[PDB]
């Protein structure tokens, strides 16, 4: 399995969620 | 498969084969960091489109405000448990909600991981994520990402119009 892909998806997810900030940060 | 995603399957590839020509790589041709197929007049809609995709590609994290060091340190892939990573990408993308974000964070991080990942499984794994990327994308984000307005974040972040008439525009007729 992938140990790793916690990050691969949590990591990833988590400068993406800034989309709920709607363009202002 | 068929739902209107050949400008977003051309976006991608553009800006993934940006990164990566640095090292010299491309399923293209080796060689393309534009499009090769859309062939848009670039003012309209693709220079705009393209132009605020590059300025929020950079955005994803801002000044990198949101987590530490994890897009080159390590890496783990292979054939027989990347499919949990993919499985995982997807699901954590859907943590707030499929939106723009997910554009702005594949794009550093799917080019800081291909640049790893095409040097330790070959030029055959980013050949597969020019595909998934399409695959994945069109599955349950096109329709997601556009019904909140995902390009309309995008234009309106290197435009900075957010505040001048779409705020009042797309939000009671609309």
């Amino acid at each position: 399995e992938e140990q790793w892909a916690r990050e691969i998806g949590a990591q990833l997810r988590r400068m993406a969620d800034d989309l709920n900030a709607q363009y202002e940060r | 498969m068929s739902a209107m995603s050949q400008s977003n399957r051309e976006l991608v590839v553009d800006f993934l084969s940006y990164k990566l020509s640095q090292k010299g790589y491309s399923w293209s041709q080796f060689s393309d960091v534009e499009e090769n197929r859309t062939e848009a007049p670039e003012g309209t809609e693709s220079e705009a489109v393209k132009q605020a995709l590059r300025e929020a590609g950079d955005e994803f994290e801002l000044r990198y405000r949101r987590a530490f060091s994890d897009l080159t340190s390590q890496l783990h892939i292979t054939p027989g448990t990347a499919y949990q990573s993919f499985e995982q990408v997807v699901n954590e993308l859907f943590r707030d909600g499929v939106n723009w974000g997910r554009i702005v964070a594949f794009f550093s991080f799917g080019g800081a991981l291909c640049v790893e990942s095409v040097d330790k499984e070959m030029q055959v794994l980013v050949s597969r994520i020019a595909a998934w990327m399409a695959t994945y994308l069109n599955d349950h984000l096109e329709p997601w990402i556009q019904e909140n307005g995902g390009w309309d974040t995008f234009v309106e972040l290197y435009g900075n119009n957010a505040a001048a008439e779409s705020r009042k525009g797309q939000e009671r007729l609309e």
